[PDB]
């Protein structure tokens, strides 16, 4: 319900200031840490809720081979989550590979939709 | 631009093209279909068939000419179109094989060949154009028992009791002086056409027409041409609408304009700015729509027709396009006007501004010949600009807002509903 | 579609008394079971407003 | 960058930019009619969808058409609004985005429209099968997309930045001021493009004769003729289809159609007699070859064909200027054949 | 009414009816898949659920095989169940029903489903368009029924009056007793068919030559060759159709598949070369005729030739028995050519 | 088709309780809808255990 190019907007003003992230992106770290969704092996881009033409479209628009192993990591966290384990520590996502990967597909369908309802509230200067 | 004169009997309509290669001359009469019974229906076909012969068409060829004609409802046309130099020829041969000596044209062994071919072609008409026989349905159902009624191509049952009599006392109550318009296109001036046609003694007949007993009627009805073994299911919907010289001609255009023409299948049709589009694109409702408004002498049609493979959830387009049609009474905008308004001046300019003279020929004879003169594009851009909200609001509370529609289909058209569901959806409970 | 289709109750109400098809030749000897519905909706009503009085 | 216009005191101006990469320049079978499906789609810097909800509101149109020689990317608009029709075809030449989502989404359901909808014609069919066995590998191309040969994505880039060159294009414009087009045409998009080769060939196009090809297909029936011109006998046979078809010829009523596609370098005859059964259709094309096996004097076709050539080069302003009085007669030598449909029963070529 | 029975102390029989109705004497296209595909429907006195049943119950099994020359109505069952097989095979000859709800609900069907999953293998394909460009309405016709000309049920009962003949039919059996067989064959229904005649002709198939086919396939391309054989060249052809997909050659890394079709009259050689992409099977194609137009010595493999033609005339006893003994060398003259699937990069006829 | 699938009533009770898929994922707290289905039928049998005796 808040849509990605928000957070994107907020995220991208406290990166590229060079007080806000020196203090604010090491706790972003521990929280990333904290929240233990690699744990079971997951991006985060398998945590974001599917369920509204967005993302529908960005899922859509998502290349084949990582759909595939987006399908894959969701299924092993279901797997994992039903015996209340954990994954191994070799099988655990680390930083480097938790890439935000359906992130552009996202914001190019949230502009497009973004467009499509100005242009449907179009009022012209006569 | 356009000039119009009349000598002794004859109006003569001129619009000169000087950056034009062909010239076309022809005769415009005034009484299409809608000036038949139903038993006669089809002699206009007969009259536009033998006038194409091939015997009489050799003859335009020997001379560089190409023959054309059109049956409307209220006019027919007959044009003869040739290069800029030859125009005396074509006027020369429209007067010697039409209007005059038609003896060789209504040969027996002539006209059997031409209404054999007049039937083979109405009986592929009636079994395989689909969109256009639902529109001549939608007339046929919605000023039926008055003249507007009859289909421009006639009847398989009523043109096989057809002979060459009918056709000559046809052109004897019709092809008259008093209604006729000689029209000139292209790059041939007015000044020399009347010369002439005032320098052979061209004159058609001199009687009158016969007055019709009945107006055009529009009754709210339906028909249902039902046919399972047909892939789409094709349907007609209309209410009465303006009639040509009305003062709401322009505004039944432009709302006609307002939910446009759709394409399933090209891609920028899928993004025109309706608001029409974001409720039937979902399932996908249709494969096409057009809306039209159709306009006469006597009476109108306004409305859309549509082709589509969703036969499960016709009711639901059907639906959808009558809540659109609601809102140009209730809540219609500023941006669907202005919209409009530019699409409009496109699509008149397109009708208009062609390179095609036998088509300015045919529109210039009708218009002439229904109102004396013709509405240049300036003016009709000029009338098209002055159009506000409050117009098409006020327009489609009197002609739109719950009233009686004429509904044809064909096809697997089980899903549609019946006369009454559809007729209850023409006004909201205002929400 | 339409939202009397695409809503969980309302496609129920819409698919029995709303679209359903019924045949056009049923006489009024078909009404006996709306009427019995309308029925059992008095008969519990009027019962819970006396049962609010009975011992 | 050849930019010619034609002023007139109208309403409705037409700009067109025509570009050398039909058919007959696809490098893969079907990358012009891809590319073609793919223009108006959106560009680095204005989407697809606010093209089309500004120039319907500025009260114009935008279409592009795809043939053997050309890809012709044509805009519809009223007439002092100019500039921003230049600056959009500019942009739609220069800067497409080239999206895969775009490819799967919109282009390759119109292509495959496009083909079913071709496939049902059974005139198309026999059209395509004439021009591939008269010429083999330039005009001879497919000219929709079928997916034969897999065409990817960088097929379509670069065919694009092929044949969308400064040298390979035309910019034609009915109802607008010269100068200022020409003057808009610079300080535009169409300055930056790369200058490349022009792709057209002044040769001749190796023609093949006496070939053959059958095709099963259910419904009507087929039996076509097909005769490639060269640059010089090209009149002979435009006078030659506007004699068939006219009334002057006892064989218009057996011929379905006739015509003469029309290039910078020959041109294919093309004629087709075509229903519903093939005892009809298998009488009339043995009627049609040996009728014009003997002569046929087309003098008195002349005229007929002077005003039918005016008035279909009113419509295109491709100038062909052909001489139409030197025409005298005509006799059939050499000719390709095609039979779609019930073939069992069509005849061969040994037969005509 | 040849009866023609082979002994043998073993358990299973077998016993084929072979009449000369294929789709070399179908009068329209397909009205002998569909007459095929009727075979074992039901007849007056017996329904097809019924003789399905009473089969099982005495242990065999009914098939009814279509090929160019025969229509072929075989029976496999234990050894002493002999007059019941013959008096169902006489009762399907000589009285079907010919329902249309037979036609339409079991036959229709099963032939789409005949010609569906013929259609998908390029190389029934292209061999249908090889014999339809070597021999043109006699072996040229279509093998399956797909609705291009339409076969109503009068015209399957009136072919299957034509071939279910007397004069045109041939009783084949396998361990079974000769003299009981021909008791069996009369004491029947099979000896009161009409004698009518046989539609086998003793002349020569009217070849043609040079013939060049080209169609378009989405999938695998095959490039493929032939050969019509006359009746005193078979021998050598064979040794070919042999030697080229043995050890023996260089060529059947390249070659996917060749072989002779013999019949009474003469024959055709067939030759596939199949792959996935286009520049393989063109290279390839280009090899085998440029190394066959060159000669070849086939006398080395005229005893592996020998043993292919044993093992596979060891099923069938009608054999045509070939002499194998004279035949030394090959040199490849004219031939006709098919080419399906990504045909804008096969090579033509007169690149080869 | 199956008779659990090819009835009416035991259609609706096949595809909510029977053929109901489920996300496998699903830990303890997705009981409290079937336990509270469990306490309503306590509630009103008792209950009407109990009204036959109240006044
Ligand atoms: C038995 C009951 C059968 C009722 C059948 C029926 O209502 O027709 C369905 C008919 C067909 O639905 P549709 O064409 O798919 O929907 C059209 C759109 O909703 C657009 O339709 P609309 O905008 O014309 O209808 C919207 C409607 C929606 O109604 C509301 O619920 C508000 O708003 C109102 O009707 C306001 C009415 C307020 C006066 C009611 C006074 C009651 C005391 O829809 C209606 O007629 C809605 C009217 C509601 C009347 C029934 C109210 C509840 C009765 C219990
Ligand atoms: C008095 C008879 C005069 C009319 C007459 O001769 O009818 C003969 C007529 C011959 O029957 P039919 O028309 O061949 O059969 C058609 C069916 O009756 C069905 O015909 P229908 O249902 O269309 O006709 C409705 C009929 C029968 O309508 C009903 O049965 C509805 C009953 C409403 C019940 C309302 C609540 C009941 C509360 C407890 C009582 O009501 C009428 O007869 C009205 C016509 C006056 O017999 C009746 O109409 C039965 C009337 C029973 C009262
Ligand atoms: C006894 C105290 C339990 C503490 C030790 C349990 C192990 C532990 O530290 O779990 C922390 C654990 C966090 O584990 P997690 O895997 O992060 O939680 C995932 C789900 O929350 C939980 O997913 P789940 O499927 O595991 O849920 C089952 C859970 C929760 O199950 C339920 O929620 C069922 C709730 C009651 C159902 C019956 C209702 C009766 C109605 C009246 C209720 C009146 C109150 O029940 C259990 O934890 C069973 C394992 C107990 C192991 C006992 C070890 C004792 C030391 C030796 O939190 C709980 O297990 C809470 C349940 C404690 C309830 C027992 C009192
Ligand atoms: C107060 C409620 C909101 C105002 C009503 C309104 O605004 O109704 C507008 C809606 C929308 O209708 P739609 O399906 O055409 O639009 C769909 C696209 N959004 O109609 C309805 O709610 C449906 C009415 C149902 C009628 C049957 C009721 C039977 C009850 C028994
Ligand atoms: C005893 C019966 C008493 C009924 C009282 C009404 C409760 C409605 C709760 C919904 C509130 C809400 O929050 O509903 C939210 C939904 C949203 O719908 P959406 O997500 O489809 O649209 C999302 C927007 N596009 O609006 C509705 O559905 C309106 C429902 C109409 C009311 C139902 C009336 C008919 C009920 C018939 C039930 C028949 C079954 C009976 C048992 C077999
Ligand atoms: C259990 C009881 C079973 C009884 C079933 C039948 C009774 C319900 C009838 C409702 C009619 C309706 O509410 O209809 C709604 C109609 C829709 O009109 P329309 O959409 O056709 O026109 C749409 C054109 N724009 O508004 C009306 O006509 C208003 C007049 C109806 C008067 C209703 C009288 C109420 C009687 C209560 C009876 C108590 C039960
Ligand atoms: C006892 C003998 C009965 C007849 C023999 C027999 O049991 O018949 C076996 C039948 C046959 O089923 P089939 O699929 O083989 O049908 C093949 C047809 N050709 O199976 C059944 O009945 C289906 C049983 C389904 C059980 C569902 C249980 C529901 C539990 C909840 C009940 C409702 C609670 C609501 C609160
Ligand atoms: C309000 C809405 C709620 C929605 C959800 C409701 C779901 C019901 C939840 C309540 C549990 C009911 C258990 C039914 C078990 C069953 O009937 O099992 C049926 C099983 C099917 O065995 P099988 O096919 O696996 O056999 C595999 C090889 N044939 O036979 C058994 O093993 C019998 C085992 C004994 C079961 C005794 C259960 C006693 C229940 C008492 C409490 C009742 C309340
Ligand atoms: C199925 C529908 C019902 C039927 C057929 C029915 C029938 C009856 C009848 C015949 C009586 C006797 C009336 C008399 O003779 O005076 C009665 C009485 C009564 N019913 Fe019902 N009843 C129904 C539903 C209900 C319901 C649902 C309630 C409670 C909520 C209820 C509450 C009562 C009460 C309180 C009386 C008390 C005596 C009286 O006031 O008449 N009824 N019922
Ligand atoms: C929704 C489910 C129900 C709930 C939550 C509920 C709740 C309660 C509660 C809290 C009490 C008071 C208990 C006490 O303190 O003594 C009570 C009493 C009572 N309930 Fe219910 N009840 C339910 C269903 C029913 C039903 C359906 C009936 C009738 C058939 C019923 C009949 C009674 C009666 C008769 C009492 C009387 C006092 C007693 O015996 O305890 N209950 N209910």
């Amino acid at each position: 319900p808040q849509s990605f190019t928000s957070i994107a907007r907020i995220g991208d003003y406290i990166l590229k200031s060079p007080v806000l992230s020196k203090l604010c992106v090491p706790v972003a770290n521990q929280f990333i840490n904290l929240a233990g969704y690699k744990k079971l092996g997951l991006k985060f881009d398998d945590l974001i809720a599917e369920e509204n033409p967005i993302m529908q479209t960005a899922l859509r628009r998502l290349p084949e081979d990582e759909s595939y192993a987006r399908a894959y990591r969701i299924i092993r966290a279901h797997q994992t989550e039903l015996t209340h384990h954990l994954l191994p520590r070799n099988e655990w996502i680390k930083a480097q590979e938790d890439v935000p990967y359906l992130l552009p597909y996202i914001l190019e369908a949230e502009a497009a939709a973004k467009e499509k309802d100005e242009l449907d509230n179009i009022e012209v200067s006569k | 631009a356009e000039v119009t004169q009349l000598s002794n009997g004859i109006v003569v309509a001129t619009e000169h093209n000087p950056s034009a290669h062909t010239a076309s001359v022809g005769v415009v009469f005034g009484s299409g279909a809608a000036n038949e019974n139903p038993y006669n229906n089809g002699v206009s076909n007969l009259w536009k068939n033998i006038f194409l012969s091939k015997e009489n068409s050799a003859v335009a060829a020997k001379e560089g000419l190409a023959l054309s004609s059109n049956i409307s409802r209220d006019f027919q046309s007959y044009i003869v179109s040739s290069l800029p130099g030859s125009t005396d020829k074509s006027l020369d041969f429209l007067n010697q094989s039409f209007i005059q000596q038609k003896a060789n044209l209504l040969s027996s062994s002539n006209f059997e060949a031409t209404k054999k071919s007049v039937l083979k072609q109405v009986q592929d008409f009636e079994e395989n154009d689909h969109p256009n026989r639902v529109l001549e349905h939608l007339h046929s159902t919605a000023f039926q028992n008055t003249p507007l009624s009859l289909p421009t191509r006639g009847t398989l049952e009523s043109l096989e009791n057809l002979v060459v009599a009918d056709l000559e006392s046809f052109a004897n109550n019709h092809f008259l002086n008093s209604n006729a318009v000689v029209v000139g296109t292209g790059n041939i001036k007015h000044e020399d056409l009347v010369n002439s046609i005032e320098s052979k003694n061209l004159s058609l007949q001199t009687g009158t027409k016969p007055v019709l007993k009945k107006k055009a009627a529009f009754l709210g009805s339906e028909v249902r041409l039902r046919d399972d073994t047909l892939p789409k299911a094709w349907i007609s919907l209309a209410v009465e609408g303006e009639p040509v010289n009305s003062p709401n001609y322009f505004v039944a255009k432009l709302a006609a304009q307002i939910f446009g023409s759709y394409n399933a299948f090209e891609p920028a049709s899928r993004l025109q700015g309706i608001k029409l589009l974001d409720n039937i694109q979902e399932y996908q409702l249709c494969d096409n729509f057009n809306h039209f408004s159709l306009s006469y002498k006597d009476s109108g049609l306004w409305g859309f027709s549509t082709a589509t493979r969703n036969v499960t959830m016709i009711d639901d387009l059907i639906h959808f396009t009558l809540k659109q049609w609601n809102r140009l009474t209730i809540s219609v905008t500023d941006t669907e006007v202005e919209r409009a308004k530019s699409l409009l001046k496109l699509q008149l300019g397109q009708l208009y501004e062609s390179g095609n003279p036998v088509n300015d020929a045919n529109l210039l004879g009708a218009e002439v010949l229904i109102k004396g003169s013709k509405l240049s594009l300036g003016e009709a851009f000029k009338k098209i600009d002055a159009i506000t909200v409050k117009d098409v609001k006020a327009w489609a509370g009197k002609r739109l807002w719950d009233q009686d529609i004429a509904i044809a289909g064909t096809g697997q058209i089980e899903g549609l509903l019946d006369y009454m569901r559809i007729r209850s959806d023409m006004s909201m409970m205002r929400w | 579609m339409a939202f009397r289709k695409s809503n969980v109750y309302l496609s129920l109400v819409n698919s029995y008394i709303i679209d359903s098809p019924q045949p056009s030749s049923i006489n009024y000897w078909w009404n006996m079971g709306s009427l019995l519905g309308l029925c059992l909706v008095i008969q519990i009503v009027t019962g819970i407003f006396m049962a609010m009085h009975y011992s | 960058l050849t930019v010619s216009a034609r002023d007139a005191p109208t309403k409705i101006s037409t700009l067109a930019v025509k570009v050398h990469g039909g058919s007959r320049y696809a490098t893969k079978d079907g990358v012009a009619h891809l590319l073609n499906r793919f223009n108006f789609q959106n560009t680095n810097t204005r989407s697809a969808l606010k093209l089309v909800r500004e120039s319907e509101l500025l009260g114009g149109t935008f279409k592009s058409t795809l043939d053997r020689e050309y890809i012709t990317l044509k805009a519809t608009f009223l007439k002092d609004d100019l500039p921003y029709y230049v600056n959009a075809l500019a942009d739609v030449l220069y800067k497409t985005a080239f999206k895969p989502h775009e490819l799967t989404e919109s282009v390759l359901p119109a292509a495959r429209y496009d083909y079913a909808v071709a496939e049902q014609c059974p005139v198309k069919s026999a059209e395509d099968q004439l021009y591939a066995i008269t010429f083999r590998k330039g005009l001879g191309n497919p000219l929709l997309y079928d997916g034969v040969e897999r065409v990817s994505l960088q097929d379509i880039k670069d065919f694009a930045d092929k044949v969308y060159t400064k040298e390979n294009l035309e910019v034609s414009g009915e109802n607008v001021v010269e100068a200022d087009l020409k003057r808009f045409v610079d300080e535009s998009l169409l300055s930056t493009l790369p200058a490349g080769k022009s792709l057209v060939s002044k040769s001749e196009p190796k023609f093949f004769l006496g070939e053959e090809n059958r095709v099963r297909f259910i419904g009507d029936s087929v039996a076509a003729i097909g005769i490639p011109v060269n640059k010089a006998s090209l009149a002979q046979y435009e006078v030659l289809a506007n004699y068939l078809t006219s009334a002057l010829s006892e064989l218009s009523g057996l011929i379905s159609s006739a015509k003469l596609d029309k290039f910078t370098d020959g041109g294919l005859f093309t004629l087709f007699v075509r229903d519903q059964d093939s005892a009809v259709v298998s009488s009339n094309i043995k009627k049609i070859v040996a009728d014009l096996k003997k002569g046929k004097d087309l003098s008195p076709a002349i005229n007929y064909t002077k005003l039918k050539n005016a008035v279909q080069n009113e419509s295109v302003s491709s100038p062909i200027e052909l001489n139409f009085d030197a025409v005298k007669d005509f006799k059939l030598g050499k000719f390709n054949y095609v039979a779609v449909g019930d073939v069992s029963n069509l005849p061969y070529l040994d037969e005509l």
